[PDB]
Formats: structure tokens, C-alpha cells, sequence
């Protein structure tokens, strides 16, 4: 369409933050220092996967709602291409009109990423049976993504909203069991035109 | 008497009354040892000029009048239509010496071929008709088109530093 | 820079292709003295001094080509940054005392190898370093030093790769990586009877074996991919396409899962499961028959393959 | 008489993927990832580059207002007539701006490294499925010549609105998942095309 | 006389598309990919070199400011008289140049490969359509011999100014989605009698 | 039991005063003989392809395709049968496509009315009948 | 030219019988494999600084191997480790066995992964040098075999 809308989502971490390492070398050359790296750019940022958690809680949401919303995290299942999800992050058909960044950190890892050490406790005896490091983000680090929706509808803002108040309530990435990825959100949106650049 | 093999690198064309040839014939084989001649200056390319001077694929048994045409294949180009002979197959060579005078400027040309190649059919400059020689020497010496006062019979002379092109047409008998 | 003389920033000649050539004593333009000394002109600031000198000011670097020198000389007042000097010993030691601002370095030139190197340790006792003359960039990726006979030295032994825009140096680490690399990807190649006698299978009829590909077919769990890699699993063999059908069958005892695609409907984990050994069946009956007979089955349902 | 070449550098600030193209390839690497990235025989990483240009400009110039086709539906033919026609080309005439593709600086042991991406149950919150994928870093640098023959005035403003809006959707594949937000770098030349016959 | 024989080597930094000529080759190719490499029976691959030599000095030579053709554009029949048809030829009079086809050092089974190209939408941005293209490797050697016959000064300028042409725009098909940009090596040399 | 290196010996390097070069290939026995991966991919492909080898209403239907260029000269072509076509007008079930050219300057349904009714006009089409009206469309 | 490498684990593709081999073609025609590389490079890494194992069967080990990959002691993990050890040289995978099968003085642990099932912890240590001894056995052979011992384990 003519229009375009553009969500700036700022995140201030309000809880210790771990997402892993996925390259095969960068962890392969961490687990001699640390057991669990964080996920970490070639210009040492820290970037979080951002799409697949925002279609995971709207999933779960839309599901809870009674919508007609697929289960695209079940094994090799295939999005049917109907549901609101569907439009949004994308279908087996036709690709979503919302274009998620990863969340890239305003911050380089030597700023905010620190080597932390957790223990496994016996439940007698109370000793320390096992010990592994792990790398993990700290609190009140600022992380910066841009959601680009192509053919904007009414319920598109509304939507990402919900689902970015549903990782504020569950958790962002890793291990959200044990009290990690607790975050917050500022959203600043704006409507652009599609035919901005040309002039 | 050169005996040789002459192995094809490049695919040639040869248009036939739009019938095209499978095999070259000697024709094309003189033109171009002619060629060999006037542009490396030798003195033969002189008896080149004139239509007289008395001087196949392969088995290692040559063929005779299977082959087939099956060997021809259709090309467009963009806008051209044509068919050629693919490559990559041995060929015969058979340069028959009747005097010693010129029998060295023919070693010398041949010499010439074993260095860089020779272009036998249609679209010279663009590279088609590329033809190795894989060997050749020298050895003591119907079956081809013949001429007898019958079937069409068309060869060319295009003399060159004159700019004249006639293609004689002539009857001659069926091999 | 300059290359042994060609200096480019162009490439201007001082006493080869596209210069403008300045001769010396004791192209698309020569100049030389028309310009006298204490005139300057223009290419960089060029200006010519006597000796008994080429001096161009350029955006980085002013360069001082002096000639041989016999008497007085005549030097800039300006600042120079290279002072190429001849060298064939105390003449040439004030010549460059005597001139204010001294320059970053000094080259030798035309001489022998006793002379340069005698008023080479004369220069660097003066403090001003000498160059001694006698394309891909080159990368160092290596790592302890030493100090041998005043040189700071490392026993190394390693490679030397080229690419198109680099030659990089590589120790033993980098060799074991590719070799590990291509030896799986050597190792990765061949299957122990690929392509070979054709070798224990349930037997199912032809009706049979059309009813369940079709019913697997229309259902997304035998797909045009599986059918593709089947009849390419079979090209290389009956073994072959015993293996791949037992990999793709496999149940993980970690996770409960099959290589197969889980089928598009409303069916329950014992008849999914029943779909899957049927399947397995189905296609075990398949690697019976001729290669033809195959075809003709599978071409219905991928015709490319 | 007169060309225009642009010289594009683009690096990448997002993990960047494009995928394979050849097939050989693509099953030679089957057996170790499940995604490679579409690499040279040089080691060196390919990126499509005319496609992500006409498109864009092509969006950006439906969007205006202006007559421009879009060659995206199926089987659908240039017209000829609109401002991206004659850039990139249609049927009859060729296309006056020749895209190079994006080759990469550094080979694929520098800059391409191979990555763990995952299906999760929505409930049960576990790891469903998991796949191997090729991908390139972040700070790589790729290298781009466009050259334009009969240069319009516009030429340079279009292209660089197309970059622009590259660097706002993404170039590759995975663009909604944040891979390919790329930045580009722009040093155009004017150019007569006789340089050669020195 | 003399005469001059050019040896060049060609290495692709980009890949190269040639399509197949052959009618039979092509349909018996149309079952698997829809734009075959141009390739031989000895399982090579050749490339169209003269027509990308003529029309890089052609247009070189034009919009530097001497009398030349177009050609190949319609019924642009070459004049006899300027450069390009000295040197690559004319109608009436014939070619001094001949330009040989780029024949790789390689087989096909090593530098040719099947390929996947797209066309996606512009509003969903899915892939619409598909198709399987040949395409040469990057780092494949192609060699050729061009021949010239009775040679100018401005020959070997000439033809090294051409080639640098098809440097910059590219040879073969596909040149404007970034194929075929490619660089030569040259090798020349003068032949005489004995 | 003898050996031979079917190897190129050029790009002969030196280490430790030593002449070697590395090298990634295969060793094949029937003499053992160390043959390059291009003698394993003659041979692969070899057994590969080795194994491969065991009257006015029609006619103003043609003039109403030919303007929107769905029926071009790329069709009768070819078309000079019915696996052919019903290849053509084959519906992949999974894109919703057929293998017609679309026509140019219509609703979806009018186009699929149009596939369907040069599937019928192809289908309605003596060899020299065909021979006929064709050459109008060269 | 004589071929220095013993010709086994040797693939039957048609009427070709068959080996992928990487190695070097030493001109002294000699073809030998990468050990004699690292003996020639050791050597001028001591020369030009100058200058300025149990036995276990085939069978044998397959079972043990088989046996510990049921009772998890021998995961995909470890012998994914433990070939990129081997792959590095005998000396490290030595190494990096007698690392991971040291029992701490201080903890009392092993590296090893715990046993799936009921057992008792003589029988776990039992279980432990027989990982031990299976995997120090493993670095005897060559390169060849302790892939194909490897490969229906961890594919
Ligand atoms: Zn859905
Ligand atoms: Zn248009
Ligand atoms: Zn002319």
C-alpha cells in the first residue's frame, strides 16, 4: 500500500538476561571459558531473536481468545495462511507483512555481558554436586528493534502490543524458568509513507 | 603423401544445395591449406589459385559411401538458423604429394597446422570448424564426389586481392 | 611511494610509462633548466635547486631527490619528509646536518654495498633511520619472540595462502581445520554399495502399493521431496534405499520423533503411527520391484522423478 | 557517449542469509546444514543484487503514484515504458543499469558461519525441531558495480532510494526475521565510456 | 608477411550463462533445466567470442569520435570501410580477425551446475515462479587463440581495449543481474614464414 | 599390483627439502591406481545416466487467444498431443497454478475461464486441417 | 611410486572397488598420509628452533561401545568430542581421555556421564574403566576404522 508502519521497541532489562550461543564456532571457541555464551554479534552486540517470540505469544493469546489461530511451534507444522498471526509474521504461502528485527543491544558485550557461575545443589549434604558458567546480560541494559508492518491494519499496532505486554509478563529468551529475561517495553510507532525515499 | 588424424575441437558447417555435409570434403581442406600459404607468404599459394595442379571420418578403418546424419544438429542463433557436425571425432587426412618441389611447403603448412589448427566450414572468425591434428607424417600412396561429364556439384572460388566470389556449378557422378 | 625513480604523487620520474620526466647532472613533458632554481611550478609544487635537487611538495609528503654533490650545496628552507641520496662520506653527512626540519627517512642509492652500509651506521648514529633498497597485501595471522644477533626473530614454519585481493600466513591449526573439512566431505561422498549388485522385504501387490502411496500422497506424508530422494536413494542400489528408508523410519528414543512428514488431518498418535509404519511398508514393497516398474509407479505422483 | 558507475559498498549490521543456488552444491552441504548461504567456487559469498533494486524501486514508484508493471506476479512481462523498465529492463530493449552481483571481501571461513535455529512447542515451551543454517556475520563488507549506460538525470536518485529502502526492508532471505538489515555506501563516477582506447 | 596470434585466458569472478544453441541438445536438456549452459559434444563449454569483441569497440569507438557501424541492430550491414570492419570484418571484404570460441580448459561436469533462479511478488514478497538454469563457476579458465591477419600499430591497443570492455560490462548472457564479469589474461605473440 | 598416478604432477610444491604436493582424491583397484574426484565424477555420473538408460467458432477462439498472447507461437509449436496439453493445463494443487501464459490487460474467474477455453480450443484441434489456420499465427 | 598407506575399509561401488583418500605425493614417488606430515613438521618445529596403549578387538570394542551408548556413559556429545580429539592427533585424544576419566582428588567425580539405569558404584566405576579402556583402545587403530566404529553412534 501507500502507507507503512514502523514500531521502534526500546527494551530496558529489568532481570538477569540469557540468550545462547547458536554459530557452531563462537560457542565452540567460548565453552572453554564459559559453558552457556550469550548470543552475540561479530561487532560484540548482543541480538535476541524477536519474531518468533512475538508470534509465540500471540499464538498462545489469540488461542486462549478462541480465535482460529494455527500452532505453527508443534513438529514440521505448516501455518494454514488464515489466521491473524498468519498475516502478521507469515504463512507457508505468503510472507507476513511484519518485518521483526533482531534486538540488537545499544551497548557492546564488554558493557553489559557478564560471566556469572550457578551451582546444582544436593537436596542432602548441601554441597555443591555440579557447577557451570554461564554468560548473561545485565539489568538495565537497553536493547533497540524495528517492527515493520507493509500493509498496516487496524489491529496491527494493537496486536504487537499485547504481545510485547505478554513478554513483559513471560519472559524474552533463555532460561525463563529460573527468573531470567523479566523485561520491559517503550513502543514508538509512526505511519510512514512507502514512497519516502524517493524525493 | 600426408596421412594424418585430424581431431575437432569446434563444430562445423558446411551448406548443401538447406542440406548441410557430414564430412568435409578436400575442397575445404585446400582452400584452407591455401589460406596456410598466402598468409605465411609461401610461393605454392600461387598454385593454390589455379582449379589444377596435381600435387572421412574414421574402427581405425575409415568409413565409405555408421555415420549418418544423426552426427547433424539443428542451431539457432539470434536470428540465424543453421545446422552443424558436433566435434570431439577423428577425421581423415589424406594430402596426396605428386611433385618434390612442393612437398616441402606442404610439410611447411602441415607444420603450421601441428602449431596452431586449422578452420574447415562456415563462420571462420567466429571459431567454427576448429581442426587439431592428432598426427601426421609422410607415406607412399567413387569413394569421394567425382566429376564425369548426373548429381549437382557446387565448389567455390573466391580468389582473394581480388575480391570476386564465383561458385561454380557443375554435374559430376555419386559416390 | 617510490620505486627503484619512479614517484607517483601521476607518476612522476626524477632522472616506466606515463611520467613527466625531471633529469639531473654531476613522458609526456621534461622538465628541467625550461624552469630555473628558485622558481616553482606545478603538476604538487615542483622546484628545482642546484647542486654542486628536485624538491616536490605533494598533499602527503614533500620529497627532496638531491643528485650527486661535489663545495657548497644548495638546500631548502621549507620542510622536507624524504631525502633520497646518493651514496658512492662527510660531503653528504653536513649536506643533510646543514638542512633545517631532518627529514622522517632518508634512502641510499646507487652505490655499492660497503659504502651504503658504512654511511648507513653513520645516519642511524645520527638518529635518522635509512632505507636500503635492492602487488597483494600480506597478513601476519600468527602469534613469543626472540633476539639473535640483534634481530628480533621467531622460529616459524607455516603456509602461504593467495587469494584475489591477499596472501595471508597460516600455521598448523588452519591446515588441520580444512583437512578435517575435506576429510568429511571426502568421507561424505561415497555409501559402501552405491551403484551396485542389487541385493529379507515384505511383498505388498502393485493395487496395494498405488491405494497407500496415493493415500500418503494426498496426505502430506509421502511428498514430491520424498519421492525425489527415494528414487534417488534407489538409483544407487537396493541397499541404499534400505538404509535411507530405515534413517527416515527411525524413531529417536531421545525425542519419539520419525524423519517423516506429520500428515495434514484430524488423526490420532496411534493411527499417525499406523500411517507411518504403512508408509514404511508400503515403500519397503517398493524397493521390490524392477526399476521401470518404479518409474511407472512414481512418475504418477513426481514427475520429475 | 557517457556511463555512470556506482560503486556500492554494503555492510551488514544484521546476520545476513541468502540461500544456495546450485544444486550440487546445496546437497554437498544437505548432509552438514540444512540452509547454506549461495557461496562462490572463490569461497566467497553471492548475494543477488538487481531483483532486490527492481523491486524496491518498483514498490516505491507504485507507491507514488506512477505507471510502473510490477514483474513480480507470474508470467507477467515488462511493459516498456516506465522509469524501472528502462533502468532494468524489459523485453525488447536490454536493461541500461548493469547490477553486478554482491561479492563479498573475505571468503566463507572469515565470515560465514553455520547456526542453530529452532521450532518450539507453544505449550510445553520445548525445543520441537531443530535445523542447521549457513549465515553471514555482522561488519562483513560486500562490494557492488552498477553501471548505467545513457544516463538519465534520476538515475542516481532512484538507485539510491532503492538502496535506501534495501536498508530498511533487507536484502536476502529471512527478512522477517531479522536477518539482512544491511547499510550501504554510495561513490558514483562519471564516466566516459572511451577510458579504454588509451 | 606477419601475423598476430593472441592468447587469451579467462578467469570468471562472477558466474556466466551461455545458452545452448543446439535444438536437440536443448529439448533433450528442457526436461531438467530450462536455460542450458552452451556446451559441446566433449562435454566442454564454449562462449560466443567476435560479436562481444565488435561491439565493445564498436561502441567504444563511436562515442570516442571516429566514423564506425552499429551492427547487429537490424539491417545495420557493416560499411567496408572503418576500423571494426578491418579488423573483425565486413560483408564485401573479409575478416582479418579470427576470433576464436572461448573453449574452457575444464569438462562440464566441474564447472557446470544447475542452478535455481526466482521471480517473487511485490506485495505478498513469495516466490511466484521458479525455473533451473545452467551457470559456469566462479574461477573456471576459458582459453582461446584469436588470429590476425596483416596487423596495424593499433592492433594489440585495440583488442586489449575490448577486452577490458568485456571486463567492465561482462560476456555471455545475464550480464545485467551481474553474470559474466570476468578478466583476461594476454599472451601475444608474431609468426612469420619458418 | 603394480601403481600408477593418474594425478597431475604440476604444482609440485617444497618443504623439508622435500618435493610434495597435498592431494584429495580416490584410490581404485581392479593395478591400484590413485585417480582424482573428476575420475569419480566421469564415473558417478557415468552409472548415474548408465542406470537412466535401463470450423469458425474454434477458429475465432484463436484469434481472441493470440491478441492477449496466452497462445503465442511458443505454444503451436510445440503443439505440433493431448499429454501435452493436459500437462499444460495441469493445476499444481499446492500453488493453484497452471503452465498457461497469462493473458495481458480481467478477474481471476475470467482467466481461468480463459485457460479453460484454450484447453477446450487445443483439445477440439486430418494433420493437414491442423496444418491450417496455424500458418496464420506463423 | 609406491603407495605408503595400507588399503582398507575399502568400498564396492560397481566394478570399482574404491577408497576416498587425502594425502600428500611425495616426489623422493612415494604417496604417504597426513601422520607423516606432522613426524615432518615436529621435526623442523625442533630443527629450526635448533638453529637459532591397551589392546582391546574389534569386536570388542563395538560391543562396549554399543553397551555404554545404551547406558548413556558413551553420549553423541562425547564421541562427537572425542573424534575432533582424535582428529587433532593420538597425543591429545590421549589427553583428553585421561581428563575426562580422572577422578578428582577433592570432589570424587568423574567427567563421564552417570549410567541410565539401577547399577551399584563398584559397578559404575567397572563401567567407567571400561569406558576408559574401550575409548584408550580406539586410539590405537587408525584414523579409517575409528570413524567406521563411530559412524552408527553419532551419524
Ligand atoms: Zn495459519
Ligand atoms: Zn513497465
Ligand atoms: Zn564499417
Amino acid at each position: 500500500a501507500k502507507t507503512m508502519k514502523k514500531i521502534y521497541v526500546t527494551m530496558k532489562t529489568l532481570s538477569p538476561l540469557y540468550t545462547g550461543e547458536v554459530r557452531r564456532e563462537d560457542k565452540e571457541a567460548a565453552q572453554k571459558r564459559v559453558n552457556f555464551p550469550v548470543r552475540k554479534t561479530a561487532t560484540n552486540k548482543v541480538l535476541i531473536p524477536f519474531k518468533g517470540a512475538l508470534r509465540s505469544a500471540l499464538e498462545i493469546m489469540l488461542k486462549a481468545k478462541g480465535e482460529n489461530v494455527c500452532d505453527t511451534g508443534e513438529s514440521r507444522a505448516r501455518p494454514c495462511g488464515r489466521c491473524v498471526t498468519c498475516s502478521l509474521f507469515g504463512s507457508m504461502g505468503r510472507a507476513g507483512r511484519a518485518s521483526v528485527d533482531f534486538l540488537i543491544s545499544n551497548d557492546t558485550k564488554e558493557q553489559i555481558v557478564r560471566e556469572s557461575t550457578h551451582l546444582r545443589i544436593e537436596r542432602q549434604t548441601k554441597s555443591a554436586s555440579d557447577t557451570f558458567k554461564g554468560e548473561e546480560v545485565i539489568e538495565g541494559a537497553t536493547f533497540t528493534a524495528t517492527i515493520t508492518i507493509s500493509n498496516p491494519q487496524e489491529k496491527d499496532l494493537s496486536l504487537i502490543q499485547s504481545a510485547l505486554k505478554f513478554i513483559e509478563e513471560n519472559g524474552i529468551g533463555g532460561w525463563l524458568n529460573k527468573g531470567y529475561g523479566r523485561v520491559s517495553f517503550e513502543v514508538k510507532s509512526e505511519d510512514v509513507a512507502t514512497d519516502r525515499f524517493l524525493k | 603423401e600426408i596421412k594424418g588424424i585430424l581431431e575437432s575441437i569446434t563444430g562445423f558447417s558446411i551448406p548443401l544445395d538447406g542440406e548441410y555435409a557430414l564430412y568435409p570434403a578436400g575442397r575445404h581442406l585446400r582452400g584452407a591449406i591455401g589460406y596456410i600459404a598466402f598468409n605465411l607468404d609461401l610461393p605454392i599459394s600461387s598454385k593454390f589459385l589455379d582449379f589444377d595442379f596435381d600435387d572421412l571420418p574414421i574402427c581405425g578403418k575409415i568409413f565409405y559411401p555408421i555415420y549418418g546424419s544423426s552426427v547433424l544438429r539443428n542451431i539457432m542463433a539470434r536470428g540465424l538458423s543453421y545446422k552443424e557436425v558436433i566435434e570431439g571425432k577423428k577425421y581423415r587426412l589424406s594430402i596426396i604429394v605428386k611433385d618434390e618441389k612442393y612437398l616441402n611447403e606442404m610439410e611447411a603448412i602441415i607444420r603450421y597446422i601441428l602449431s596452431y589448427g586449422i578452420y574447415l566450414g562456415n563462420k571462420v572468425s567466429k571459431g567454427y570448424g576448429k581442426f587439431k591434428i592428432k598426427e601426421y607424417s609422410i607415406v607412399d600412396i567413387l569413394l569421394s564426389d567425382a566429376i564425369i561429364d548426373e548429381k549437382d556439384i557446387v565448389f567455390s572460388k573466391k580468389e582473394i586481392s581480388s575480391s570476386k566470389f564465383e561458385i561454380i556449378r557443375k554435374r559430376g557422378k555419386a559416390k | 611511494m617510490i620505486k627503484f625513480f619512479l614517484l607517483e604523487t601521476a607518476k612522476i620520474l626524477i632522472d616506466i610509462g606515463k611520467a613527466d620526466i625531471c633529469i639531473l647532472t654531476h613522458v609526456n613533458k621534461i622538465i628541467s633548466t625550461e624552469i630555473d632554481d628558485r622558481n616553482t611550478i606545478e603538476l604538487t609544487k615542483i622546484t628545482f635547486y642546484n647542486n654542486s635537487s628536485v624538491f616536490i611538495e605533494t598533499h602527503n609528503g614533500n620529497y627532496l631527490f638531491s643528485g650527486d654533490i661535489g663545495y657548497p650545496p644548495d638546500m631548502p628552507d621549507g620542510n622536507v619528509d624524504y631525502l633520497i641520496l646518493e651514496s658512492t662520506q662527510d660531503e653528504l653527512i653536513d649536506y643533510i646536518e646543514r638542512l633545517k626540519y631532518t627529514p622522517y627517512k632518508v634512502f641510499l642509492v646507487h652505490g655499492e654495498k660497503e659504502q651504503r652500509e658504512i654511511l648507513a651506521k653513520r645516519i642511524i648514529s645520527k638518529k635518522i633511520r635509512v632505507e636500503l633498497p635492492e602487488k597483494k597485501v600480506v597478513l601476519n595471522i600468527n602469534t613469543n619472540m626472540c633476539n639473535f644477533a640483534s634481530y628480533r626473530l621467531m622460529p616459524f614454519s607455516g603456509f602461504i595462502v593467495e587469494k584475489d585481493d591477499r596472501i595471508e600466513i597460516n600455521d598448523k591449526n588452519w591446515f588441520d581445520m580444512i583437512w578435517n573439512e575435506e576429510y568429511n566431505k571426502m568421507r561424505s561422498q561415497i555409501v559402501a554399495e552405491d551403484f551396485s549388485t542389487d541385493q529379507a522385504l515384505p511383498d505388498m501387490s502393485h493395487d496395494k502399493i498405488i491405494e497407500n502411496i496415493e493415500y500418503l500422497f494426498n496426505i502430506k506424508i509421502l511428498s514430491k521431496n520424498r519421492i525425489k530422494e527415494f528414487w534417488e536413494e534407489f538409483c544407487k542400489g537396493q541397499k541404499a534405499a534400505i538404509k535411507y528408508i530405515t534413517q527416515v523410519h527411525r524413531k529417536n528414543p531421545n525425542t519419539g520423533r520419525r524423519n517423516w512428514n506429520p500428515p495434514e488431518g484430524d488423526f490420532t498418535d496411534n493411527e499417525i503411527e499406523k500411517l507411518y509404519e504403512t508408509a514404511y511398508n508400503t515403500l519397503l514393497s517398493l524397493i521390490k520391484y524392477d526399476k521401470n516398474k518404479v518409474y511407472n509407479i512414481l512418475i504418477n505422483f513426481n514427475p520429475k522423478l
